[PDB]
């Protein structure tokens, strides 16, 4: 334990520090990456392994399951090649048919966290308060190292590795650089690194930890399993008595795969249970398959693991706002204000038409509007309809207005694209022609994703730039 | 319960607001389709502080409680109903989801608190006023 104090105590204090700005973002990166490696190469890895193979132990899940409640007819647990396991029918299923449920009791929840043997470090443990996630990731493990609890036929069944990036190589994270996606990347690297160098002090000192199973070992391993079992399976319900909502791990739902839809899955408090229904009719042999929700691309790949190629909520982040320097800055920000507006603000670019949001939209006429048309919308009691007519495309301004601000927003979107490393030519090639991991497709198609939504931005733009100018010579 | 009660207030979609709100309004947006008036009793109920766009509503024309991701609070058009003409709707939360008209009042929570309180919605899309801002009601 000497090396591991000594690691451990170096990695908090370098991991919480402030980040250096972007010029060494690459450099603090693999400096921690490096000093983790250190730390987990001295580390026997999971302190509680199972010998069977993961799909020996579905049967246990279903005959616990059955046993308390929960619906286990109608369909089978196999391993898909493409996704690896989930649910397939064995009887024909129809859309909104209830074929899932999960009772309470069975459902491992921050409430439940509560009343663990992790109840009396919960209530005194800053972070354990404010972070729901980590409070449940804790729980699973005191769970997983009790030999006879509740779950373990549950957390028997989970995988031992998972394929977000706290998993990848510095080779397959390497492919990212200069995207947007990485700067999320990077802080989630950083912040499980110092979550686990701050617990392991925790749980060495602090005499409500003296009782707990993990007293003995947890290893870096330990805790990026935990934390990546809970973020690619957690789902949020109501409490027992609904007065707030927590997060919890649903056993026998979570094998369920994604694709495009509905959300079909919500809480019946009345009964006590989780529920799902069917999103589409399914013929018995078919992979059963539910909503995740409306996440972006980045989100995808780096909470679930996973690229979901025909993402149709797709989107790159865009930062705007009115400059202070500006001579109607003040006047431009009241109108902003009055329209429930921020003078600055992160938007969105969508891969989807339209490209841009009302909000966006009507940022920009202000952004653009001079000082009279400025005070067309401050003074004056119809002041306030020209105001709320700002995010309706059909009442432009100006035709004036209209060009600089799609001459504004072609601008942004060319010089955006232009700071990547690669182009679009170049990156399909490599995806074809290459040999790749799994992890390096992903952070491939990631970073073509976001040049992709950029390049429409910009053709776009530039039509409606011509279009409103044209106008404006009749 | 149709409303979210903090402190010593009650806030209420405006459209379904009645008589005794309005007699003990203390304050009211048309563009946020919010009304809030006293109550005598002390809530039970907090506003959150947090930048979250995530959380679960009950929907009452399902009973049930769905989580949903949203959009930030920005501009919306608002279709024409019995309350209000077409307008756009400021400071309102967008996700996919489900809404009735009967659903309007249903509140949306995360693990921080209460957010906002459903008010527009049709065609898959469901939209909540976003309360988050108006810290006076603690
Ligand atoms: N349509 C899809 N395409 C690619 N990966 C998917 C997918 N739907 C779900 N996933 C996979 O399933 C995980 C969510 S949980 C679903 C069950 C999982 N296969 C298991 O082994 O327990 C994700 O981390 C991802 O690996
Ligand atoms: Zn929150």
């Amino acid at each position: 334990p000497k090396e591991i104090l000594n690691l451990t105590s170096e990695l908090l204090q370098k991991c919480s520090s402030p980040a250096p700005g972007p010029g060494k973002e690459w450099e603090e990166y693999v400096q921690i990456r490096t000093l983790v490696e250190k730390i987990r190469k001295k580390q026997k890895g999971l302190s509680v392994t199972f010998d069977g193979k993961r799909e020996d132990y579905f049967p246990d899940l279903m005959k616990w399951a059955s046993e308390n409640g929960a619906s286990v007819e109608g369909f089978e647990m196999v391993n898909f090649k493409e996704e690896g396991f989930g649910l397939r029918a064995t009887r024909d299923i129809k859309a909104e048919e209830l074929f899932l449920w999960v009772p309470r009791k069975l459902l491992m929840t921050v409430e439940s966290a509560k009343n663990s043997v992790l109840g009396p470090l919960y209530s005194q443990d800053r972070i354990l308060q404010a972070m729901g996630n980590i409070a449940l990731a804790f729980h699973l493990l005191c769970e997983r190292a009790s030999p006879n609890s509740f779950w373990q036929p549950y957390i028997q069944t989970l995988p031992s590795e998972y394929d977000t990036p706290l998993y990848f190589e510095e080779d397959e994270v390497r492919y990212l650089q200069s995207t947007q996606a990485i700067h999320d990347v990077f802080s989630q690297y950083k912040n499980t690194a110092r979550q686990y160098a701050y617990f392991y002090k925790v749980i060495q000192t602090h005499p409500h930890a003296n009782k707990l199973p993990l007293k003995d070992s947890f290893t870096y391993e330990d805790y990026r399993w935990a934390v990546s079992s809970v973020m690619t399976r957690q789902n949020q319900i109501p409490t027992e008595d609904g007065s707030r909502v927590t997060l919890a791990l649903i056993p026998l739902w979570d094998m369920c795969n994604h694709t495009n839809g509905l959300i079909t899955t919500g809480y019946n408090l009345e009964d006590d249970r989780c529920e799902c229904v069917a999103l589409q009719d399914f013929r018995a042999g078919e992979q059963i398959y539910i909503f995740y929700g409306t996440r972006s691309n980045a989100e995808f790949v780096i909470h679930s693991g996973f690229f979901f190629d025909n993402n149709s909520h797709d989107r790159v982040k865009i930062k705007l706002g009115v400059s202070k320097s500006d001579r109607l800055y003040a006047m431009k920000a009241e109108v902003l204000a009055r329209a429930g507006i921020p003078t600055s603000s992160v938007f969105a670019l969508h891969f989807t038409e339209p490209p841009i949001s009302a909000q966006l939209l009507a940022f920009l006429r202000v952004f653009c509007m001079t000082e009279e048309e400025l005070k067309e919308h401050l003074l004056g009691d119809s002041a306030i309809d020209r105001i709320f007519t700002l995010g309706n495309s059909e009442f432009p301004v100006s035709w004036d207005n209209e060009v600089k601000l799609w001459t504004f927003l072609e601008d942004r979107a060319s010089l955006l694209l232009k700071t990547y490393k690669t182009t679009i030519e170049e990156d399909k090639s490599v995806l074809k022609n290459h040999d790749l991991s799994v992890r390096a497709k992903m952070a491939i198609k990631l970073r073509l994703g976001e040049k992709e939504i950029l390049e429409k931005a910009v053709k776009s733009a530039a039509v409606n730039r011509e279009y409103y100018r044209q106008q404006m010579e009749e | 319960s149709g409303a979210v009660y903090v402190g010593n207030y009650r806030v209420v979609n405006r459209h379904l607001a009645t008589s005794a709100d309005w007699q003990n309004c203390v304050w009211e947006s048309y563009n946020r389709d919010l009304l809030v008036s006293t109550t005598t009793a002390h809530g039970c109920d907090i506003i959150a502080r947090c930048q979250c766009t995530t959380g679960v509503y009950f929907c009452a024309s399902k009973n049930k409680h769905y989580p949903i991701s949203f959009e930030g609070p920005g501009l919306v058009e608002v279709q024409e109903s019995e309350y209000y003409p077409r307008r756009y709707q400021s400071h309102v939360l967008l996700a996919a989801g489900f809404s009735e008209p009967g659903d309007a009042g249903g509140i949306l929570r995360c693990e921080h608190g209460v957010i906002g309180i459903v008010t527009m919605g049709g065609e898959g899309v469901v939209g909540f006023a976003d309360i988050r801002d108006l810290l006076w009601l603690e």
